[PDB]
């Protein structure tokens, strides 16, 4: 899944 | 003498210079992009921050920030770094936003038909784009490659040849198509050498681009596909002496509207594919059994042109078409008394009419039912138990009846038999009012004062069927005056007659877009003049949507959509196009009430007031089981309010006494999409798109759903268009096909036959500059 | 000296603003672009909450810093913000920096006073871009989570309703990310989560009030095919298209077959319709190959994982060379410089050309140094070589110089010409570039600004 936020 | 590996080694070697080609081009389209670097514009004659020093810090806000210096090629920081504070300036700003929403919300004047969508195995998607893109990439090497080669046989057209006789077409093609290929290119492929060769080619192509080891491969057959010659033939865009005329007037019976009487509109069927059914002719049995019937009834039954006329009088040899133009307005004149060919067809063609006519000579009685009677217009007894008419929520659609007989069960009367119960046969089915006696014939109501009411000594049959009144049958009521939207701010007229025309009329109560008075709700409907109980509101517009289109936007918007004709199965929805009464939010103490309405063969929602409500209050229905979960069960002012109102496109704020705004109906976008349509039809020739487009765009833009008008738009329209239509022989006789088709249906008065004829001459002669 | 690249010469951490004690982090950074030539360059750096204003001076000091902070904004409303783009005051000429965020409103300020201009309605949703017109410093565009595009006007005669036009009707059906203007104001790139790219062209907009916006149904250009994953980037490079998707680890360098920025703009009907609901590409200006686009070039940016949400630019000048500049969610900054690639070709032909004509007996002299091609030749009675080509040559050296320069496949991976590593965990969101080339600025997570620079002062 794409993920906006840092990690 | 060529073997698979000689040819298979060639183009290896031919190959080399895609990639070579692919350098070049790349590298010359960055140079050019280098060289025409813009120019910095606007910039300001002084540097506007050249007074502002640093705000380091040597009760205000105030935020750290941390720097640290770097040199070397790595990076390296000189030390841990240095920290300072800064004074905050704080902003606020000094309006909200508007309510949330999603897409643009455009209006529409009436209900618009949607395609099917597609929902976008992942796998599969990725790989057939990478093999899309690499046979684009080797489609214009094919031919120079082939003369390079200049193999006997190996010819882009014998290659196409040798494609359609191999076995993966039987998987890849379908019968019909394979003869709309051997139509172009039959299946002689040459001597034995040719074909050997042509077969040795297409082995070594596969054996070089079409390894299955690697992703980015085509096979040779995916090159040929592209071909300008061979792609139209899988493309299933298309639309298609009395059988020379049937074919004549084949383009106007297929697409030919019998409701607003344009050739790509709103009505009709879209198929799972987004084939098309339209509301045609040929869905109540073609030209023939309407026109059999117009020359039956003619035979139970002025002024001569300025055209040198036949009936004072009476050359260039004639073409195919012209003779072709006289057959059928022949045949579709009829055995008339008052119209004849001569002048019309003198005044299609350019010649004299004196030419052409020179040219030229060279009912089983029925028991009527107990529960309707047609000649009182009057329901009676147990006839909400005998028929669906009146429940749409419950019917299915067939096309209107156009079988011999009588309309019973026997004769296979969809009317009589296809439903649970019988259904009235309505104004497109073939039988008349004296044969058959399910015949609607329209209400009986006549009054100085109001009429055709909900709360009327003898009801309204058609506020007791759920329809509007129709112009042409409800002769008593004035529905003729009512339902004609040039008159729909006559208030006069409107204060008296039929009340049961509204959605007709078109006119809408004044209503202002605002906020929600409800917590948790956003955007409200509000009343911007005062309206009675009863009164009509707004109609509920938007995309009509079948079943599983549906579920696909439900799923795809992680959704509200108005059922119309639930056992049919068409829901409307105005997530995009629709009008301000998609706002209305729901409370189950209502104030206006929706209710499903038959209008001339179309089904529309109307909104009706069931309290008194005043100016600035907002609107509330009870939304009831009108949007059902389809996945699961699977002068005017802006009114004083306590909410912001806001202009629906502008979104800007309204404020209390301005005139209220009131923006026409933007449609181009509609009309462009409806002339598209059109022009992507492969068997349509391009002087029949061109006259089939020029009506439509006119006649769209006038939303006709009753025959009662469409004599005055055909006569403004051959007024507008006279220049026009005698500039170029092929827009008269396309012209002269429509009025053909309309004459065959009796929909066309023979006087406005005539008129146009003398439009005609007209612009002839004025054109003789 | 014109073939330098940047080095890291400063960096900064901004306090964390969004409180956890550091997931904020700068979303923008925009160089002032009005300035005149020569100026010291000032840029905005653009948190969730805050405008951070600095002028970069260049130092003979190695250990001096170069960035000064003039001016810092906070935005004393609930919104966070990640978009921001420079106009001007229509009467007074004043720098005006434009900042929006997840409430869908454009805040307008005046930098140089600390005040408020403006603030635009008007949008139903978050916004995620701003860009502002090259041909009218009054125009700006933004693209919201309402799946629409607003172009606005903050000319005098548009201040009661500054909503120019709208980019609607079923282009886009999910959130937008980027939006990006043509050089001559006319044509609009759009994208984002449905995975469409959209090409838009704009009428003329009267210079008079307008009650309504004019609104545009229609994209003359639409394709879904170029990426297979959402698109959170877009922009132009002359009438060339760059474009990067989530999970792909590229930018892509691509055209549309047949547009010309040279051509008459074409009008709103001119625009194709979606007639049929399998075509995923759609285009006004096809006249070669049978398609619609071509992709030309991958430029390669390894280690973004799943990140989106982070943007690449060009630095494209008069005179100068172009560079594409792109950190990735790997604590990277990478740099191409698009002349290499002819350079690189020219050599590479002059080296097969001379091979051929000497029976593979030549010789090779770097260039930049004091010798000519004319002395080297009074020498043996020889080809010149790039000096930033770095190793006959060996196999591995002509295969290093290839994934860098060639540019022979459309889907190889062109790796960067430079890589800059960052110290710590860094995500990019943003780069930008001064007027004159010689900064280069990367922003991201953890409200760190990164200071590159070349052409630099610094002497001992
Ligand atoms: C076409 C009819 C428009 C209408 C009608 C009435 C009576 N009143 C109205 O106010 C509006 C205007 N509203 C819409 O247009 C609309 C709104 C919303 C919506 C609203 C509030 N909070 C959220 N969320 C909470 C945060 N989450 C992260 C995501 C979002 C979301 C979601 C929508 C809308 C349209 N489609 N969808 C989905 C199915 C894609
Ligand atoms: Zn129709
Ligand atoms: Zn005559
Ligand atoms: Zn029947
Ligand atoms: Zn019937
Ligand atoms: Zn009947
Ligand atoms: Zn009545
Ligand atoms: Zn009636
Ligand atoms: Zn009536």
């Amino acid at each position: 899944a794409a993920r906006k936020s840092a990690p | 003498e060529w073997t698979v590996d000689k040819i298979a080694s060639a183009l290896s070697v031919l190959a080399e210079e895609v990639p070579q080609n692919h350098s070049r081009l790349v590298n010359f389209l960055l140079e050019e992009t280098e060289k025409r670097a813009p120019q910095p514009r606007h910039l300001s004659k002084t540097d506007p921050f050249a007074h502002m020093k640093s705000k380091a810090i040597d009760g205000v806000p105030t935020m750290d920030v941390k720097f640290k210096q770097h040199s070397g090629e790595y990076g390296k920081s000189r030390n841990s770094g240095r920290r300072f504070q800064y004074p905050v300036v704080c902003i606020k700003p000094d309006r909200e936003p508007v309510p949330i929403y999603y897409f643009h919300h455009a209006e529409i004047r009436k209900n618009i038909l949607a395609l099917n969508s597609q929902l976008n195995p992942r796998s599969q998607k990725i790989a057939k784009r990478a093999q899309a893109e690499y046979a684009a990439t080797l489609a214009p090497y094919l031919e120079p490659w082939l003369r390079k080669l200049n193999i006997e046989g190996c010819t882009k057209s014998n290659l196409i040849r040798f494609m359609a006789s191999q076995p993966e077409s039987d998987d890849s093609m379908t019968p019909q198509q394979k003869s709309n290929l051997l139509d172009t290119y039959s299946d002689d492929m040459g001597s034995p050498q040719a074909v050997r060769n042509a077969s040795m080619f297409t082995e070594a192509w596969d054996r070089v681009f079409n390894d299955q080891s690697k992703l980015r491969r085509v096979a040779l057959r995916d090159i040929l596909m592209l071909d300008k010659n061979v792609e139209p033939i899988f493309d299933n865009k298309r639309a298609k002496l009395m059988q020379k005329v049937i074919d004549a007037l084949g383009s106007y019976t297929t697409l030919g509207c019998l409701i607003c009487f344009s050739h790509d509109c709103e009505h009709g069927e879209i198929e799972r594919d987004n084939q098309k059914r339209c509301f045609s002719l040929e869905e109540i049995g073609g030209l023939m059994p309407s026109l059999r019937r117009k020359w039956a009834a003619q035979i139970e039954q002025h002024p001569p042109c300025r055209n040198e006329c036949y009936r004072i009088h009476g050359v260039p040899p004639w073409s195919e078409n012209e003779v072709g133009t006289l057959e059928w307005m022949f045949a579709t004149i009829g055995y008339s008394q008052t119209l004849r060919p001569e002048c019309f067809v003198g005044a299609i063609l350019g010649r004299p009419c004196w030419d052409v006519h020179r040219k030229l000579q060279e009912i089983p009685k029925q028991k009527s039912l107990p529960w309707y009677d047609r000649r009182k217009k009057q329901l009676m007894s147990d006839w909400a138990d005998a028929t669906i008419t009146h429940e749409h929520a419950v019917r299915e659609l067939f096309a209107p009846c156009h079988h011999d007989g009588p309309c019973t069960a026997a004769n296979g009367c969809p009317c009589a038999s296809a439903g649970t119960h019988p259904v009235l046969c309505e104004r497109f089915c073939l039988c008349t009012a004296e044969e058959c006696p399910l015949k609607f014939t329209g209400c009986a109501c006549h009054s100085s004062g109001k009429t055709c009411l909900q709360r009327q000594g003898r009801p309204c049959i058609c506020v007791q069927l759920n329809r509007e009144c129709d112009p042409t049958l409800c002769k008593g009521c004035g529905a003729r005056e009512r339902a004609d939207p040039e008159n729909a701010y006559d208030e006069v007229l409107h204060s008296t007659g039929c009340q049961n025309v509204a959605l007709q009329r078109g006119a809408a109560k004044a209503v202002v877009l605002g906020k929600s008075q409800l917590e948790a709700c956003g955007y409200g409907l509000f009343a911007a003049e005062d309206i009675e109980e009863g009164e009509f509101v707004i109609e509920y517009t938007g995309e009509l949507i079948s079943h599983d289109e549906g579920v696909r936007r439900e799923h795809r918007r992680g959704s509200f959509l108005f059922t119309l004709l639930e056992q049919e199965g068409i829901w409307v929805d105005a997530a995009i196009y629709g009008n301000l009464s998609r706002y209305i939010n729901h409370a189950t103490d209502g104030n206006i009430m929706p209710k499903i309405m038959y209008v001339n063969h179309e089904w529309r929602i109307k909104f009706t007031a069931i309290k008194d409500i005043k100016a600035g209050e907002e609107l509330f229905f009870n939304y009831g089981d009108n949007f059902p979960n389809l996945t699961k069960k699977l002068p005017l002012l802006v009114p004083k309010t306590t909410q912001p109102l806001f202009d629906p496109l502008s979104k800007v704020q309204l404020l209390p006494g301005q005139p209220l705004p009131q923006h026409p109906i933007d449609d181009s976008w509609l009309l462009l999409k409806h002339r598209d349509n059109l022009q992507d039809f492969i068997d349509l020739r391009p002087e029949e798109k061109e006259f089939l487009q020029e009506w439509d765009a006119f006649i769209l833009r006038r939303h006709i759903s009753s025959e009662q008008y469409l004599p005055r738009y055909f006569l403004r329209f051959v007024r507008e268009k006279a220049d026009w239509l005698v500039s170029k022989r092929s827009r008269g006789e396309e012209f002269s096909k429509l009025v053909a088709t309309l004459l065959a249906r009796r929909v066309l008065p023979e006087r406005v036959v005539i008129e146009a004829t003398q439009v005609l001459n007209d612009a002839r002669g004025r054109l003789r500059e | 000296a014109e073939w330098e690249l940047p080095r890291l010469r400063t960096s900064f951490i901004f306090q964390d603003d969004y409180k956890s004690q550091d997931l904020a982090e700068f979303f923008d950074v925009k160089f002032y672009p009005y300035s005149p030539p020569g100026a010291p360059p000032v840029f905005a750096a653009t948190s969730k909450k805050h405008a951070v204003i600095c002028r970069l001076t260049q130092t003979t000091d190695k250990d001096a810093n170069p960035c000064e902070i003039i001016q810092l904004i906070r935005d004393d409303g609930n919104e966070a913000n990640c978009a921001s783009c420079w106009s001007k005051d229509p009467i007074t000429d004043q720098p005006l920096l434009c900042i929006a965020g997840n409430e869908g409103n454009v805040k307008v300020y005046n930098v140089t006073e600390g005040k408020l201009y403006r603030t635009l309605v008007g949008h139903g949703g978050g916004i995620n871009d701003l860009a502002t017109s090259p041909a009218n410093p009054y125009i700006i565009a933004s693209a919201s989570d309402d799946t629409t595009i607003r172009i606005w006007s903050l000319a005098p005669e548009h201040e009661k309703q500054p909503c120019v036009c709208i980019l609607g009707g079923e282009g886009h059906s999910y959130d937008l990310l980027s939006v990006a203007f043509h050089d001559n104001g006319r044509y609009v790139l759009s994208a984002g989560h449905d995975q469409v790219i959209n090409l838009w062209a704009l009428p003329e907009f009267p210079n008079e009030h307008m009650e309504i916006p004019i609104v545009i149904y229609y994209p003359h250009f639409s394709s879904s095919e170029i990426h297979n994953n959402l698109v959170d980037c877009v922009a132009f490079y002359g009438d060339l298209i760059l474009s990067r998707a989530c999970h792909e680890d590229t930018i892509v360098l691509w055209r549309i077959e047949g547009f010309s920025s040279d051509d008459p703009i074409p009008g709103p009907l001119d625009a194709p319709t979606p007639t049929d609901m399998t075509k995923q590409t759609r285009s006004y200006f096809t006249p070669s190959r049978p398609a619609m686009f071509t992709r030309l070039a991958q430029f390669h940016t390894p280690d973004c994982g799943v990140q989106f949400f982070m943007r690449f630019r060009m630095y494209h000048v008069p005179g100068k060379h172009p560079i594409l500049a792109f950190a990735n969610a790997k604590s990277k900054t990478f740099f191409w410089d698009l002349a290499r690639f002819g350079e690189y070709a020219r050599f590479m032909a002059d080296l097969k050309e001379a091979q051929q004509s000497y029976n593979g007996r030549v010789v090779v002299v770097d260039q930049g140094q004091g010798i000519s091609l004319a002395q080297a030749q009074q020498v043996h009675g020889v080809v010149m070589k790039p000096a930033w080509l770095v190793p006959g040559f060996s196999r591995e050296t002509l295969q290093a110089w290839a994934d860098m320069y060639d540019l022979s496949n459309p889907v190889g991976l062109i790796k960067a010409h430079r890589s800059l590593a960052i110290d710590g965990a860094f995500v990019g969101r943003q780069v930008g570039w001064s007027p004159e080339g010689e900064w280069c600025v990367v922003v991201g997570n953890g409200n760190r600004a990164l200071i590159y620079q070349r052409w630099g002062k610094e002497r001992g």
